[PDB]
């Protein structure tokens, strides 16, 4: 039907001059039963919108798909997000976990993985998984294929999943005690996750008060504007944006390959995020900020987007410092706040023979 | 359907000038004493409202209450449930050992068949392994099948009622309240309410509990509940007070009122200010949505449809026995 991509482009044609005005009124309609907490929303999107597969001639296949984990302390908003995603995806199976049996995360009869075949798999309660099938899905999370030969059967199945998953800081956390440490998880199983926020309460009098009105004034969707929109339309933008297959560029590449072997070594490289899966990721990141705003060409604007939100990522260790993802808010601007972060980062990994080439572009727009 | 008659006594008792007192005082009248635990079991039979804020995609929130017991043995704190669960339109009542994973939850379980009612569950501490079988019946009001979760999900709509014994049998005052309890952070907060109950040897109290215990086999509010003897109260028969819960909870809808919600801020924001630096369980925002609850529930008692301030000034000392009035 003509009408609908009629309707979306009238509306990515309209926020010409402004072209993140538009990512924020897509974000603003994502779970809007809560109140500010940005970059927690931004990620959910990159996450839901996916990335593209590239399967080599004779044998080989490497992912395509993106994973997110969120750690936070009790009462902060977590089974918010997991309830909300498994609705806007067209199949989801929502699971407990320590409620779900093995026949369920692996074959027995079709689990809950296989399952879920081109669709998102919610799991919650991540902290005591039943150790033997928390590791008996390594397989199944790099691969996205299954290979068992249990009873003398040898049969195969394809698996195709983006996990979500949320799980409880045992033992008072700490700022220091990165989260191997914290969590008590093992190494090869904290490196195939893309992004690992965390959520951590402190001392304020004004974000308080603030939620404390939101939740005793019943005031649903503070922004009286009837902008907002619909869960029928945001359905079909999730499920239309999945069909362009954006290519990649050269102002683009290069600022994800410097900053990459600037990261390996700079004095800690943490300790297991710092392999050759992190140039992986920042991959199937930035690709998909790409087909999130109705483009098909990677350009300096999507990768500054996603090494800013990457490096927030990191907690504790990083190369310009950490912000709390609970304590923040949509700004008023963003085209300036894009500016300054330009400027930031295109000048102390030196590619200044780019950055007189954007702002030109930026002025005559 | 209600008969007549039962609409002319659901009125003529709707007209008692104290309606508080001949329902704390009459759910069971053998025990003697202990009027703020009584009245949370009151509280609790009633419930809350169910909020579909933003139908389009709404993400409900539950509307009942929670409530646990904890106190020396001895005590009495096994016949204010059974009464409790006589009491009401539908009811349950199940012991803590004989039971399983796959019998509290469905395999239709304990809790499916306590869909809209009570579902009080005895001998908490003793169970060991299902603690972690009901923190996503409990939040999310609703179960899936037990079967590797295959979808296949059915409502599950209960207001668990547990009761249980420390872990040193006599409760010792010199210790701190974690590692008497043997329950994590994530357990002790789901609940509403957590009275603590101690047995000291005084005077007066025990010269008059042993004179009712021989009579039966031959301001604050905590004095207003009271009975000053020389008076008659009469009890309401259980009879007569089961079919009124059931009309109490399809016709009146309770809402606040905006005098009443600035009582709650204000104790919501001292709470907060004072225990982030001292040591206690953490306030979550779920105390905010508690209180809110609660004050509810104190309007569909009377059979009213508002939050007027002195409701509100009830659930700020109810709520004080097992907050900071009672952590020290
Ligand atoms: N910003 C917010 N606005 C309104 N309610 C909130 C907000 N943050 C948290 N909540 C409340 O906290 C609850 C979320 O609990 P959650 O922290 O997900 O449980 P768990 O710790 O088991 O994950 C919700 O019921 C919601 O009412
Ligand atoms: N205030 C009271 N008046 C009369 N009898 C009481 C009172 N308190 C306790 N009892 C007696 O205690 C018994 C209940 O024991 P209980 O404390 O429920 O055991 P447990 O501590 O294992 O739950 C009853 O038989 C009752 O006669
Ligand atoms: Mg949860
Ligand atoms: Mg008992």
């Amino acid at each position: 039907d003509e009408e609908v991509q009629k309707e979306f482009e009238d509306f990515w044609e309209y926020y010409k001059s402004d072209p993140f005005a538009g990512r924020n009124v897509i974000l603003a309609s994502l779970c809007p039963q809560v109140f500010g907490m940005y970059l927690v929303k931004l990620a959910v999107a990159m996450v839901l919108a996916g990335g593209i597969q590239r399967t080599d001639a004779t044998g080989t296949r490497v992912r395509g798909e993106s994973h997110l984990l969120l750690v936070g302390d009790p009462g902060t908003g977590k089974s918010q997000f997991l309830k909300y995603a498994a609705k806007i995806t067209p199949r989801s199976v929502l699971t407990t976990g320590i409620g779900s049996t093995s026949a369920g995360l692996t074959v027995t009869e079709a689990g809950a993985l296989v399952l879920a075949d081109a669709g998102l798999c919610c799991i919650d309660q991540f902290n005591s998984l039943k150790e033997h099938d928390r590791t008996s899905i390594h397989e199944a999370m790099e691969q996205q294929t299954i290979s068992v030969a249990k009873a003398g059967l040898v049969c195969k199945l394809n698996t195709r999943t983006t996990i979500l998953a949320a799980t409880n800081p045992k033992g008072q956390y700490d700022p220091q005690e990165s989260v191997s440490v914290n969590i008590a998880l093992g190494s090869p199983l904290l490196s195939r996750f893309d992004l690992i926020l965390v959520l951590l309460d402190t001392k304020n009098e004004d974000w308080d008060r603030i939620i404390s009105s939101f939740i005793l004034e019943n005031k649903g969707y503070p922004s009286k504007s009837e902008k907002l929109w619909s869960m029928e339309k945001m359905k079909t933008y999730f499920c239309l944006i999945r069909n362009l297959q954006p290519t990649l560029s050269d102002v683009g590449n290069q600022v994800l390959l410097r900053y990459y072997q600037m990261q390996r070594q700079s004095d800690c490289r943490n300790a297991a995020r710092t392999t050759i899966r992190l140039l992986e990721s920042l991959i199937r990141l930035a690709e998909a900020h790409a087909r999130l705003m109705f483009r098909d060409t990677v350009t300096l604007e999507d990768a500054i987007t996603v090494v800013s939100v990457m490096e927030s990522s990191m907690q504790g260790g990083a190369l310009l410092g950490g912000v709390n993802a609970l304590h923040t808010s949509f700004p008023e601007n963003p085209g300036e706040q894009y500016q300054r972060q330009c400027e930031l980062i295109l000048e102390k990994l030196e590619l200044q023979s780019l950055l007189s080439e954007e702002l030109r572009r930026l002025e005559r727009l | 359907e209600f008969s007549l008659k039962d609409l002319y006594a659901i009125q003529e008792i709707q007209a008692e000038e104290n309606l508080f007192k001949l329902i704390v005082n009459s759910l069971c009248p053998v025990i003697f004493g202990h009027e703020l635990v009584k009245a949370g079991l009151a509280l609790a039979l009633f419930g809350g409202s169910q909020k579909y804020a933003d139908d389009k995609n709404r993400i409900p929130i539950r509307g009942d209450p929670h409530i646990l017991v904890v106190g020396d043995p001895g005590l009495g704190k096994s016949q204010m449930l059974q009464a409790a669960c006589n009491v009401a339109p539908r009811g349950v009542y199940v012991c803590g050992n004989t039971t399983t994973t796959s019998g509290l939850t469905v395999t239709a379980g304990a809790l499916v068949l306590g869909d809209q009612g009570i579902c009080g569950i005895d001998q908490f501490d003793k169970m060991g392994n299902q603690h972690q079988a009901l923190l996503e019946a409990m939040e999310q009001q609703s179960i899936s099948l037990a079967k590797a979760g295959v979808v296949c999900s059915l409502p599950a709509r209960t207001s668990i009622i547990a009761a249980a014994n420390p872990v040193g049998g006599h409760y010792n005052k010199a210790k701190t309240v974690s590692e008497n309890l043997k329950m994590g952070s994530a357990l002790l907060s789901r609940f509403d309410l957590v009275f603590i109950l101690l047995d000291t040897p005084n005077e007066h109290h025990d010269h008059l509990l042993s004179e009712h215990v021989i009579a039966i086999r031959a301001k604050p509010l905590s004095e207003r509940l009271k009975v000053v003897p020389g008076e008659t109260i009469d009890p309401i028969p259980h009879q007569l007070l089961r079919k009124y819960i059931g009309y109490a909870r399809q016709y009146v809808y309770p809402r606040l009122s905006t005098e009443a919600a600035r009582v709650l801020q204000d104790f919501y924001l001292e709470l907060r200010k004072q225990s982030q630096r001292l040591n206690s369980s953490p306030i979550t925002t779920r105390q905010l949505e508690s209180l809110i609850r609660l004050t509810e529930a104190r309007a569909r008692l009377e059979l009213r449809e508002e939050a007027t301030k002195e409701d509100a000034e009830d659930i700020v000392e109810i709520m004080k026995y097992s907050m900071l009035g009672t952590y020290s």
